[PDB]
Order: structure tokens, then C-alpha cells, then sequence
């Protein structure tokens, strides 16, 4: 009926605690917000189901 | 400024609907810097 809800901090996965990597990750724009948006849409649906 | 202003920026909107909204993950920042090196003191023989 449902599966485990997961959230990710895309910046902590990719760059965890590096400010240098975090400034380089901003060059990609929206991708990390899209990843968090997609996992949030999956997580809300486990409760709906 | 406050959690509502962060919600407005995360939604890129000056108005927000009824809901619960994911905002930036928090993090306890470091209080001080700790350096730990061996108590070796004698300089290395590079002239030789
Ligand atoms: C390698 O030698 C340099 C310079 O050549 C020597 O200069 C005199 C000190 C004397 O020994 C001559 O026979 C050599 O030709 C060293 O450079 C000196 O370093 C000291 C600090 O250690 C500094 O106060 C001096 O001003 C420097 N003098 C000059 C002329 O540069 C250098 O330290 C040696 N390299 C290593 C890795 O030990």
C-alpha cells in the first residue's frame, strides 16, 4: 500500500559541509530543488495511498 | 529574517497557501578549531 518516505538534502549528499563544493553546486541551478520536489511528491503520496 | 520569509523565497512568491513547506535543513556550526599533530619539534635535514 505504501513505501518508506525519504527526504534528501542534495547539498549534504553531494557536498556535505564544504562551502567550496556548495558554491560550485549553484552553477547547476534548479536540479537539487527538483530532486527534493520529486521526493516530496512521492512522500505525500504514501499517506494518500 | 524569519521562517515565513524563508518560505516566501523557497516558493519564489510573496504570498503562501495553507500548508507545511520544506525549507533549508539546519546545522549546528563548529564552536572552535582543533589541530592535532605529533609533538615532533626538530627541523628536517634538507641542507644535507
Ligand atoms: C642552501 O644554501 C642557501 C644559500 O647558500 C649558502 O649561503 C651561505 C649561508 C653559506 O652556507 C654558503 O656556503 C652557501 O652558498 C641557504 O640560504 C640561506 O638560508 C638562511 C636560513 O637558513 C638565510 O638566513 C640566509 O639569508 C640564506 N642565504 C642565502 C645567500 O640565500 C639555504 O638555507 C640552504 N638550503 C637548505 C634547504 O638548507
Amino acid at each position: 500500500v505504501s513505501m518508506t518516505k525519504t527526504s534528501v538534502d542534495c547539498t549534504m549528499y553531494i557536498c556535505g559541509d564544504s562551502t567550496e563544493c556548495s558554491n560550485l553546486l549553484l552553477q547547476y541551478g534548479s536540479f537539487c530543488t527538483q530532486l527534493n520536489r520529486a521526493l516530496t511528491g512521492i512522500a505525500v503520496e504514501q499517506d494518500k495511498n | 529574517l524569519d521562517p515565513l520569509s524563508e518560505t516566501k523565497c523557497t516558493l519564489k512568491s510573496f504570498t503562501v497557501e495553507k500548508g507545511i513547506y520544506q525549507t533549508s535543513n539546519f546545522r549546528v556550526q563548529p564552536t572552535e578549531s582543533i589541530v592535532r599533530f605529533p609533538n615532533i619539534t626538530n627541523l628536517c635535514p634538507f641542507g644535507e
